[PDB]
């Protein structure tokens, strides 16, 4: 689960060379569906995603 | 508990960057430069050291 | 001594009116969804959608 109440069962452990690597060299760590969002409306998960990225890129800790 | 040897996402050896991280933070660096000056460039590695609560100094107090 | 709620521009199944008045109700568990109830403006045909 995340902290916005959106459980996800572990379905398949996908090997790392198959993961979509980014432009910065990073593979992801957990792939999450866009199809848990329109019915459940967790905007807080998107802002937590942007905020955790902007906090790990700066050393900060965000309120 | 204790710092993981490899970073979780991409396996950079980050286990040898914990005592030298506390050393940079006691020498008045900021955490945006104590993760820069250790060679942690991608935010999947900077995640691993910034957000790490070293939970074994509290755990070794209960020592025989 | 009405207007039956807010409208959304959705076509009715029977009469083909361009809008249907809607009302939400979270009828499932807290795990998933929000069940949306529709009601047409003219002929009052009520169907429900589960998302
Ligand atoms: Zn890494
Ligand atoms: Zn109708």
């Amino acid at each position: 689960a995340s902290r916005h109440g959106q459980k996800g069962i572990l379905s398949r452990l996908w090997p790392a060379e198959d993961m979509p690597f980014t432009e910065s060299g990073m593979v992801p760590d957990i792939l999450f569906n866009p199809h848990g969002f329109p019915s459940r409306m967790t905007i807080g998960m998107l802002i937590e995603s942007m905020a955790g990225k902007s906090a790990a890129l700066h050393g900060l800790c965000h309120d | 508990m204790i710092i993981p040897v490899r970073c979780f996402t991409c396996g950079k050896i980050v286990g040898n960057k914990w005592e030298a991280y506390l050393g940079l933070l006691q020498a008045e660096y900021t955490e945006g430069d104590a993760l820069d000056a250790l060679g942690l460039k991608r935010y999947c590695c900077r995640r691993m050291l910034l957000a790490h609560v070293d939970l074994i100094e509290k755990l070794l107090n209960y020592a025989p | 001594l009405e207007c039956q709620g807010p409208v959304v521009d959705r076509r009715c199944p029977r009469c083909g009116h361009e809008g249907m008045a809607y009302h939400t109700r979270q009828m499932r568990s807290a795990d998933e969804g929000q069940t949306v109830f529709y009601t047409c403006t003219n002929c009052k045909f009520q169907e429900k959608e589960d998302s």
